[PDB]
């Protein structure tokens, strides 16, 4: 293999500013017979195949805006995205096209840097329909916050929970560049009906102190 | 217009086999080298197989050599991948890609899941709302991925968050889809989540009431 290493692994850049993604190859990508550096850049959004941006290290694919620019030679290559727009949020890959096996970099996630936004927090008790089947899922929703870093803790009758919750986070929102997050606490029905207070405690840069949303079972 | 379309992906047990197909149109298929590139859930792109135009030179990634075979039928403008001795690590979206010294045309992909677990459709539970309110649907205990969720048959899009599926310790997936709405909208609007789990042919419409 020629090993392809991108830097940084993730990047946050403000709207209208310049994003720089670096790619280093473990060996030369220069074709001695036609003088092209066979280094290729792709953009990939969730659920879609990758989109070709640049090939031969610096030639833009047809239809790619001129704010995308590829440069470099030898083993050091760079993708530059000027005047960043919300449509540019994506994972970017470099790739060895010089010799087989064709190898990709590990990808670089590019997001929009925006101002801090504290989440709105909501808590959902399990449905009576679910309880009947033997299981209780308690859901805590964090709505439209930035940055992505957040701490969500579950307390049941004021005792901190461990090992019985899982989190999922959306991609940056197209309109306001925020994230949303759900944390789901799973208990058996028998266990759930032994407790009264269910609380989701949220810590986030946008909040002066942690915010708790709670309910009492049966109320 | 140039098109590539993959098919054949599905659920298959470890040690099993599967043949993928890719059909091409809108260009002279026989003039181009053709490829399979795959992407495991949450991971990067991995090129795995190539067949050239004239000589039909064939190259494989070492991870699939001796197990997967690539072929083409130029009379049908078609590319194939015969996958044998499948392993859990072969779980991925498989793309067909045209190349001319770089991959310039991609299909939308076909998904292959290698697991011994059985297919199971989800249960759909309401997330009932209590000047912003939130409501949603919990889509629990399904296999394999994916499920799709829409609200009011696709008419409700603003304020929706459909979260990435999470793999539970049971080996089954779960996800929630929520929406925020003005609390006064709860009396003037009907909220229905439309859940589709094709691997199990499950289609559910759940009304969410306070």
């Amino acid at each position: 293999d020629i090993v392809m290493t991108q830097s940084p692994d993730s990047l946050a850049v403000s709207l209208g500013e310049r994003a720089t993604i670096n790619c280093k190859s473990s060996q030369s990508l220069l074709n001695r017979g036609n003088q092209k550096n066979y280094l290729t850049w792709f953009q990939q959004k969730p659920g879609q195949p990758p989109k070709l941006l640049i090939y031969w290290a610096s030639t833009r694919e047809s239809g790619v805006p001129d704010r995308f620019s590829g440069s470099g030679s030898g083993t050091d290559f760079t993708l530059t995205i000027s005047s960043l727009q919300a449509e540019d949020v994506a994972v970017y890959y470099c790739q060895n096209d010089y010799t087989y096996p064709l190898t990709f970099g590990q990808g670089t996630k590019l997001e929009i840097k925006r101002t801090v936004a504290a989440p709105s927090v909501f808590i959902f008790p399990p449905s009576d329909e679910q309880l009947k089947s033997g299981t209780a899922s308690v859901v805590c929703l964090l709505n439209n916050f930035y940055p992505r870093e957040a701490k969500v803790q579950w307390k049941v009758d004021n005792a901190l929970q461990s090992g019985n919750s899982q989190e999922s986070v959306t991609e940056q929102d197209s309109k306001d560049s925020t994230y949303s997050l759900s944390s789901t606490l799973t208990l058996s029905k028998a266990d759930y009906e032994k407790h009264k207070v269910y609380a989701c405690e949220v810590t986030h840069q946008g909040l002066s102190s942690p915010v708790t949303k709670s309910f009492n079972r049966g109320e | 217009e140039v098109q590539l379309v993959e098919s054949g992906g599905g659920l298959v047990k470890p040690g099993g086999s599967l043949r993928l197909s890719c059909a091409a149109s809108g260009f002279t298929f026989s003039d181009y080298g053709m490829n399979w590139v795959r992407q495991a859930p949450g991971k990067g792109l991995e090129w795995i197989a190539y067949i050239s135009s004239g000589r039909g030179n064939i190259y494989y990634a070492d991870t699939v050599k001796g197990r997967f075979t690539i072929s083409r039928d130029n009379a049908k403008n078609s590319l194939y991948l015969q996958m044998n001795s499948l392993r859990a690590e072969d779980t991925a979206v498989y793309y067909c890609a045209r190349s001319w010294g770089y991959f310039d045309v991609w299909g939308q992909g076909t998904t292959v899941t290698v697991s011994s677990a059985s297919t199971k459709g989800p249960s759909v539970f309401p997330l009932a709302p209590s000047g912003t309110a939130a409501l949603g649907c919990l889509v629990k205990d399904y296999f394999p991925e994916p499920v799709t969720v829409s609200w009011n048959s696709g008419a409700l899009t603003s304020g929706v968050h459909t979260f990435p599926a999470v793999l539970q310790s049971s080996g089954l997936y779960s996800l929630s889809s929520v929406v925020t709405v003005p609390s006064s909208s709860l009396g003037t609007q009907t909220y229905i989540c439309n859940v589709n789990h094709k691997p199990s042919n499950t289609k559910v419409d759940k009304k969410v009431e306070p």
